[PDB]
RNA sequence: GCGAAACAGUACCGUGAGGGAAAGGUGAAAAGAACCCAGAGAUGGGAGUGAAAUAGAUUCUGAAACCAUAUGCCUACAACG
RNA sequence: UGAGUAACGCUUGGGAGUGAGAAUCUCCCAAACCGAUUGACUAAGGUUUCCUGGACCAGGGUCGUCCUUCCAGGGUUAGUC
């Protein structure tokens, strides 16, 4: 046996979750299509 | 002062346990709570740990221990008088000791 | 290219209507009982009467 | 290539350091500020 | 022999198992 | 001289591999803030017998049980190898 | 009478899982188990483990003669999914979706379990009516 | 409602000044599920405590969109806001 | 919804073993690339990412018994650098 936590922490599924700043600092330029 | 001491015998005016007479083994003040020998039995679900020297064996089945009960639910017993009954106490000062001693209101009888 | 109309719940479910699964053809081996997928050694190996690995 | 941001030890320190700040009445201004806002991290000094 | 049986695992705070001392095994779990 | 420059000695595989083999190397943490020649007057002035050399380790404070709800670093140590002569060795426990 | 076992958070995606799941609806115990044992997919090693312990706690749990049990329903539920930023070209994210299944699987004794949930069913639909005429005669009756 | 009811000017972004979140509720009392079965285990099904376990730590109530199962009806010559 | 679609970002075969589960973990034999370099020593920077044992909540564009991930312990010695 010997199975056991004494300790006053103890986990085995340690508490974690990601998370998303959404950085999307997306940008465009130019083109040949322009009628003028 | 306080209305419970550690010792004094206090039975239980309220719930399922109604006149269960016991005798108080600790107090806690902050939380308001009351240690009473013989009430409010619970039956934790022991477990089985082996992490230390006393641990290898724990033995630990259907232990039956003392759950704390509000001290509003408390009530002072009567002793002295030949009829006891419950009641409420007072603060009297004597000034044979000049210690302040509680006594109750429906008698004369001291703590 | 992409949809100018969002496709339905309906129109999704009859495109899938396809990915329908099949069973596998499972057979008896002639040793020890257990359901085997046809043509294909058992867990003892041992395929027909010739003993081809060793027991699991 | 060669990004921007080029990690130095004495740059920095020497750069927004805290003396670099008490060096002059507008750094000063931007401490106090920072105080204001009870930043944990009140300059680039207390990396850790 | 005894000795032999209380070196298996039972690591030591600041030690390893295998190399345990072969005097000091009776202080910090005594 | 006030000797709170000895906090607690320290037993590693490293140090018992030091502390056999005629000359026997005693490992401790002191102050951070002592120095060499302050280690060897504490000693001097606690145990009785004179150093041959002291040397220094400091082991710099890094993030520990990351990723646990509440991290907390390090703490800072100062570790002395003090090596006694040939022949003689003192215990660190009993006086 | 329905025995039943469950299963939180499997890392399956309900879409993938209930394309192995409709091929077990309906069929004999031993039958489903051989079916399952013999197909080239991940979602069969996990739906065999709820199987397996659904099996062991209708013949040792609700007490059932072993011989019996079908399938009743085997369904993956959709569960709590989680979210991931993967990192795009010229600058942009998107966002992935892991996704998880609640995995349930039920076998009953009788071939005409339907009814009885129709029967429940009409149960409580009937138990609503007779409220509604028992006010009206105690509307009537002040 | 102060940005901040929780350890918030924190996590995080930026060389820097500066910018700046989300997140509360088991039960009267943990009495927080001993024990049995399947499983490698988490876990699930029973048992037990509890008034309530479909109050079980995923923890007050649990809406819609959304995804599946099923009683009954209809649908494979058919131009459909 | 698109849709289980595009994509999964330069490197093979086998034997034995562990394990509940192995194309992916360990060992061995080959095989294929680097060889003014994918070799070795350090500055800058990074800040424990280094070693041992254990684990497979999460991260690893698959899997995983394995990891630069997590847990526990340990590791950096100067009169001449
Ligand atoms: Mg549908
Ligand atoms: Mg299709
Ligand atoms: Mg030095
Ligand atoms: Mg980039
Ligand atoms: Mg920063
Ligand atoms: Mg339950
Ligand atoms: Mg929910
Ligand atoms: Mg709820
Ligand atoms: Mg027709
Ligand atoms: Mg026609
Ligand atoms: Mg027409
Ligand atoms: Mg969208
Ligand atoms: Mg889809
Ligand atoms: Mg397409
Ligand atoms: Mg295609
Ligand atoms: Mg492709
Ligand atoms: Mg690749
Ligand atoms: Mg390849
Ligand atoms: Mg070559
Ligand atoms: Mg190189
Ligand atoms: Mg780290
Ligand atoms: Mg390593
Ligand atoms: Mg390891
Ligand atoms: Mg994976
Ligand atoms: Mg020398
Ligand atoms: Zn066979």
């Amino acid at each position: 046996x010997x199975x056991x936590x004494x300790x006053x922490x103890x986990x085995x599924x340690x508490x974690x979750x990601x998370x998303x700043x959404x950085x999307x600092x997306x940008x465009x330029x130019x083109x040949x299509k322009a009628a003028d | 002062m306080q209305r419970i001491k550690k010792g004094d015998k206090v039975v239980v005016i309220t719930g399922k346990n109604k006149g269960g007479s016991g005798i108080v083994l600790k107090i806690m003040p902050a939380r308001q709570q009351a240690i009473v020998e013989g009430l409010n039995k619970v039956t934790r679900h022991k477990k089985k740990d082996q992490t230390t020297k006393r641990a290898a064996k724990q033995s630990t089945g259907k232990v039956q221990q003392e759950a704390p009960i509000f001290l509003s639910k408390l009530a002072l017993f009567d002793q002295k008088a030949k009829q006891q009954t419950i009641g409420k106490i007072k603060y009297v000062m004597d000034p044979k000791t000049n210690k302040k001693t509680r006594v109750f209101k429906k008698s004369n009888n001291t703590l | 290219a992409v949809q100018q109309r969002r496709s339905s719940k309906h129109r999704r479910d009859k495109r899938r209507s396809h990915d329908a699964l099949t069973a596998q053809a499972l057979s008896v081996c002639q040793k020890c009982g257990k359901k085997k997928l046809f043509h294909r050694v058992c867990s003892c190996g041992m395929y027909g009467d010739l003993r081809v690995k060793k027991a699991y | 290539m060669k990004r921007t941001y080029q990690p130095s030890k004495l740059k920095r320190a020497k750069t927004h350091g805290f003396l670099a700040r008490m060096a002059t009445a507008s750094g000063r201004k931007v401490l106090k500020l920072r105080r204001k806002k009870q930043r944990a991290q009140l300059t680039v000094s207390s990396e850790r | 022999k005894q000795t032999q049986d209380l070196t298996k695992n039972m690591k030591i705070k600041g030690f390893r198992k295998g190399k345990v001392p072969p005097t000091l095994a009776k202080d910090y779990l005594d | 001289d006030v000797t709170n420059v000895l906090l607690k000695p320290v037993l590693t595989e490293k140090v018992y591999f030091n502390q056999m083999g005629e000359t026997k190397k005693y490992v401790f943490v002191v102050n951070p803030k002592a120095s060499k020649t302050r280690v060897k007057l504490a000693f001097e002035l606690v145990y009785g017998i004179k150093p041959l050399k002291v040397n220094t380790l400091i082991r710099k404070p890094t993030t520990i049980r990351g990723g646990s709800r509440f991290p907390g670093l390090s703490k800072l140590e100062k570790l002395a190898v003090i090596t006694l002569p040939k022949g003689i060795a003192i215990s660190v426990t009993g006086e | 009478m329905i025995a039943f076992a469950k299963q939180f958070r499997v890392r399956i995606s309900p879409q993938k899982a209930r394309l192995v799941c409709q091929l077990i609806v309906g069929k004999k115990t031993a039958d489903a188990q051989n079916i399952l044992s013999n197909t080239p997919k991940k979602a069969a090693t996990l739906i065999a483990k709820l199987l397996n312990s659904a099996i062991a706690n209708a013949t040792n749990n609700h007490g059932m003669n072993g011989d019996a049990l079908y399938v009743f329903e085997c369904v993956a539920n959709q569960g709590p999914s989680m979210k991931r930023t993967i990192p795009r070209a010229k600058g942009s994210s998107n966002m992935i979706t892991k996704r998880s299944s609640n995995l349930v699987v039920k076998l009953s004794d009788n071939p005409n379990e339907r009814q009885e949930l129709i029967k429940q069913q009409k149960a409580l639909v009937k138990k609503r009516v007779e409220g509604q005429q028992k006010a009206k005669m105690a509307r009537q009756k002040a």
